[PDB]
């Protein structure tokens, strides 16, 4: 069991598991168009770290896009396949996700989150309120009225996961 | 991150 960075670099090892956490991905977001989640995942900007089972097998995963020069970064999805749910990855993931993110010098996520989502961010240590300027993700982050815009302040030195 | 309930 291994959480690691995938990296997009045209070859057909890290290609195949790209694709593997996309179908996961559309496959647990049905309300997401899922050329629209192929288009996130493998853009220039967008990173994924994968949840590996034995080194070969993608079971989850979580798609961000960092604004490194603003120190924040963007969860554009984030999901665990179906048979492999309620075992605790999902949390350990985000947790992962969090000591990654501090090690990036990274000081605040950001992610959209609807109906039951909201709870799920909330339980992971994501509020409504903000304490990060809103000028500074207004600009690089899209503003949607119909979405719970929430934050995750990652301090520098808190031990997030390991 | 588009999310409708559910979600195990
Ligand atoms: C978690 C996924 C994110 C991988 O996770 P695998 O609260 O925590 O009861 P890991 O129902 O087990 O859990 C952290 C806990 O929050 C639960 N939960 C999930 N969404 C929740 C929400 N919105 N509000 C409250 N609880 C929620 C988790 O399932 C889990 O169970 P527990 O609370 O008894 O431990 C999961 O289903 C998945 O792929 N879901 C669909 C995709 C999705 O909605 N992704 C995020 C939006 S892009």
């Amino acid at each position: 069991l291994d959480f690691d960075i995938l990296t997009n670099d045209g070859t057909h090892r890290n290609m195949k598991l790209l694709i593997d956490l996309k179908n996961i991905f559309s496959r647990q977001l049905p309300k997401m168009p899922k050329e629209y989640i192929v288009k996130l995942v493998f853009d220039r900007h967008h990173e994924s770290m994968v949840i590996l089972k034995n080194k070969q097998k993608v079971i989850g995963g979580i798609c961000f896009r960092q604004y490194k020069p603003q120190r924040f970064a963007e969860v554009a999805f984030l999901a665990v396949t179906a048979n492999e749910q309620v075992r605790g990855y999902g949390t350990r993931l985000m947790n992962k996700f969090k000591d990654h993110m501090q090690k990036q010098n990274i000081e605040y996520l950001l992610t959209y989150a609807d109906n039951f989502a909201i709870g799920y961010f909330k339980k992971q240590g994501f509020t409504k309120e903000h304490r990060m300027p809103q000028e500074k993700w207004k600009g690089y982050i899209k503003d949607y009225d119909g979405g719970t815009l929430m934050e995750c302040y990652i301090h520098p030195y808190v031990d997030y996961g390991r | 991150k588009g999310l409708g309930k559910g979600g195990a």
